[PDB]
């Protein structure tokens, strides 16, 4: 529907549905037309049949693991300290064991280098006190290093939230945009009118429509293939065509609260039938049955951001860890047959 | 003065009448008895959300009004024929205009007139939130089924190879025996064998431990990760849950219940029968009796209208009353403001609202007096 | 209220007070070796 | 042993849970509080009369 | 032992049959285990926050 004004005739008149509805021809409106004060004055509408709005609509991913590899939580520095420390207190027990008044030093060292890793193989434990008091410290400090690391790479794996999803009108699209996610609508539409009335309203409308698009489906592709990141329509349409395919949700909260209703034509009888019939309907179930028959196929949301998996993508740096230490044992049992 | 859209402020006790902000509304109600015509006219106001659109309207619309306040015998309901209350009073020319909650539905337009809803409703369930529950599967949710098969993989070729190379080409080390000892390694230490003197061999298991313990430090963190961040989904439905319709399934006292004299009332009795005669078994007190039985534990669930019942659950604080789903009407026909039958003035309040709607005006007086404390 | 992002590492400065006890346990280690030593003599 | 295993580390992750979600506090930010919403009987708030 | 067996595991000599020694060191092994995952879950919690 169309308030088309011209110069030439110096007279406004409605072209489309509602023309043909006020020529003559047609009888009454069965579309999902919308409400407001410009067509209520040449016709009059019914009581509504459904409360529709205008949400935001986002393309929806699963999570990820986000860790790259093991190395992750502390540093290379930091294991390349504790190891030259594992070093240096397995030569330091056996120092302490051999000079005071019996740890073969590779005893020792495999003591040391067993006790950091909870376990492996070497019986064999030092027998000199001063080495006695030197180690009990040393597994004090390889549980207070194991326990350190799951702490952080456990705060590190609750602590990432990356979606900051859009909650509503609120939001920093009203505040200012940016140059990392657009925002408009379909211009030449009853939404862009809305937006060039309100105040804030209009300068929202002025940075979308400053790269608007000009279709709906070319908006859902461009969406679906990211290259606009989000569009703002009728709430049933984009309500429809996200339980269609299961691949993007919508979003944010309706405010805009015009629903639908049954066009009829000025001063008919069937307009207050037409009104008595819908709210009848709309008591006993026969709405809600239509609803989640025709537009409700399945709820494919699984939403309310389930938490990381990890996943055979992140240990693989720890079995490509185990398979250098697979290939390195393959050399050291040459290597150790040549020294024997 | 049933809802949260206009409320009863008894005086100002500066000015001896009411406040400026707000529109002094009259009450000549009976105080006791109807003997005389004493109206028991008390200076009272009324505020909020029905007090500010009618003084829209009376800005746009010139027109003058006084506040009947109450008929005070229903707040609508066909009684042998004959409505009381607010639709009472409408119909019998007494007033010739309501305001504040109707509810339209189709028996009350019967009879009286009404605009175009400025408002969503609806039947509504609210019920508290009950303790935080958790998956079945959690000890097996925080690792793919790729990790465990990968790792299995992996522990056989590792053992395979280890005992093959190093045990021979060097109370001996078998397979089984090897096999043992890794899968003791991993899972937080049994009792096995330790392997021979062999070096090629102690570092393949040192190697193996030190994964094993990176396995069990990852385990455990996603675990934790997983265990720390959970939620409940939701009640069943309004409709469904044919424990509703058998109330012997399992704990017959799942208290529920309506107001009588209502618009649910009606819904119910027009839609159901046993549903209706089960929930009158369980009748209830006002809206605030029955929510303060609701908290109590002595109730399970209640009915009412949307509006009232989201405002209420969303502006207790604790957010231990919430509704289920992010909110779902099934009856939604929505308020309005009642009209003398065949009077003029219908096309111009609808204009009225039609165009107020457009300027965003209420979409303000929904933050002024709408929102709650557990929107976050 | 600006949630602590604490995706953070564990650098030498970030996590030193366990290496002063090790080295305290060290040179607690050593003293206690030369008093026992002291005590044959 | 994998039991074992099981049992110990859903015993640290429910405690340690546990140990993270507790905010006993609930700290007054400032006037758009439930103190402007609506006053209860747990606390109190007022000023020196005149 | 008892040492190893609070920090996570270095290499102790068995005690002897005695039963009541075994379930003496099998309740310092519990109160052991159970120290390690309160120290660790107070130690993620304070390094979340
Ligand atoms: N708004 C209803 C009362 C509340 C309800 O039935 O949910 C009425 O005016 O009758």
């Amino acid at each position: 529907g169309t308030q088309e004004r011209v110069q030439n005739s110096n007279k406004k008149e409605w072209n489309g549905m509602m023309g043909e509805l006020l020529s003559g021809q047609a009888d009454m409106i069965v579309a999902p037309l919308t409400i407001n004060n410009e067509r209520a004055q040449y016709i009059e509408f019914s009581k509504p049949f459904k409360y529709q709005g205008l949400t935001i609509l986002v393309k929806k991913e699963i999570p990820r693991s986000t860790l790259d590899s093991f190395m992750q939580p502390f540093q290379s520095t930091l294991w390349l300290l504790v190891g030259l420390s594992v070093h240096v207190v397995a030569v330091m027990l056996y120092l302490l064991d051999r000079f005071s008044p019996a740890l073969t030093l590779s005893s020792a060292m495999w003591f040391s280098w067993g006790v950091l890793l909870n376990s492996g193989i070497g019986e064999g434990a030092p027998r000199s006190f001063s080495a006695r008091i030197l180690g009990m410290v040393w597994a004090g400090f390889a549980m207070i290093i194991v326990a350190s690391y799951t702490a952080n790479l456990a705060a590190f794996l609750v602590l990432d939230r990356p979606e900051e999803r859009i909650t509503g009108i609120n939001d920093p699209r009203l505040r200012n945009p940016s140059d990392k996610f657009i925002y408009a609508t379909v211009k030449q539409s009853s939404v862009d009118i809305y937006f060039r009335r309100q105040v804030e309203l209009s300068t929202m409308y002025r940075h979308m429509e400053k790269h608007n698009y000009e279709s709906a489906a070319e908006a859902i592709q461009a969406v679906r293939d990211n290259k606009l990141h989000a569009f703002i329509w009728d709430s049933a349409v984009l309500e429809f065509e996200a339980s269609q395919k299961c691949d993007l949700v919508t979003t944010g909260e309706l405010f805009f609260r015009s629903g639908f209703g049954i066009g009829m034509r000025k001063d008919s009888p069937w307009k207050q039938q037409v009104s008595l019939s819908i709210l009848k309907s709309h008591e006993n179930g026969f709405m809600e049955d239509l609803d989640k028959t025709w537009v409700r196929y399945q709820e494919c949301d699984s939403r309310s951001n389930a938490p990381a998996t990890l996943t055979c993508e992140n240990m693989a740096g720890v079995f490509m860890l185990v398979a250098g230490g697979i290939v390195a044992g393959i050399f050291l049992i040459f290597i150790e047959i040549a020294y024997k | 003065e049933e809802a949260p859209f206009v409320i009863v402020e008894s005086v100002d006790p500066l000015s001896g009448t009411c406040m400026r902000n707000t529109v002094p509304c009259q009450k000549r109600i009976i105080s006791e008895n109807k003997t005389d015509e004493e109206p028991g006219y008390i200076k009272k106001c009324c505020k909020g959300f029905c007090i500010d659109i009618l003084k829209k309207i009376s800005k746009s619309v010139k027109f003058t009004y006084d506040l009947y306040l109450v008929t005070n015998g229903k707040h609508g309901k066909k009684i042998n024929g004959t409505w009381n209350g607010m639709i009472g009073e409408v119909v019998m020319k007494r007033a010739y205009m309501a305001v504040g909650s109707l509810t339209i539905n189709e028996e009350r337009s019967e009879v009286v007139d009404f605009s175009v809803p400025f408002i969503e409703t609806g039947i509504s369930v609210m019920v508290s939130r009950s303790n935080g529950t958790v998956s079945p599967s959690a000890f097996l949710e925080p690792f793919s089924a790729c990790v465990w098969v990968m790792m299995f993989v992996m522990l056989l070729i590792v053992s395979a190879v280890a005992v093959f190379v190093f045990e021979y080409f060097s109370p001996s080390f078998t397979i089984g025996k090897a096999i043992w000892l890794l899968w003791g390694l991993v899972f937080n230490n049994s009792v096995p064998v330790q392997n021979p003197k062999g070096t090629t061999s102690k570092i393949m298991v040192s190697v193996w431990a030190f994964f094993a313990v990176i396995f069990l430090a990852s385990y455990t963190a996603n675990l934790a990760a997983f265990m720390i961040q959970e939620e409940y989904v939701d009640q069943v439905s309004g409709l469904s849950d044919k424990k509703f319709q058998r109330p012997n399934d399992f704990s017959p006292p799942f208290r529920f219940g309506t107001v009588p004299n209502g618009s649910t009332e009606r819904n119910i009795r027009n839609n159901y029968a046993e549903m209706h005669a089960y929930m009158g078994k369980f009748n209830q007190r006002g809206v605030d009796d029955a929510l303060l039985s609701l908290k109590t534990g002595k109730l399970d669930a209640f009915i009412y209208d949307a509006a009232v019942l989201n405002y209420m659950a969303g502006r207790d604080e604790g957010c231990k009353l919430v509704t289920i789903g992010s909110g779902k009407v099934f009856a939604s026909t929505g308020y309005g403001i009642a009209i003398q039958k065949d009077s003029g003035w219908k096309r111009q309040v609808d204009l009225a609202i039609l165009q107020l709607f457009g300027d965003g005006e209420m979409e303000e007086l929904e933050a002024l007096w709408l929102t709650g404390i557990c929107h976050n | 209220e600006k949630n602590e992002v604490m995706s953070s590492q564990l650098d030498i400065d970030n996590m030193a007070g366990v290496f002063y006890m090790l080295g305290a346990a060290m040179a607690l280690s050593l003293i206690t070796f030369i008093s026992e030593h002291l005590f044959y003599w």
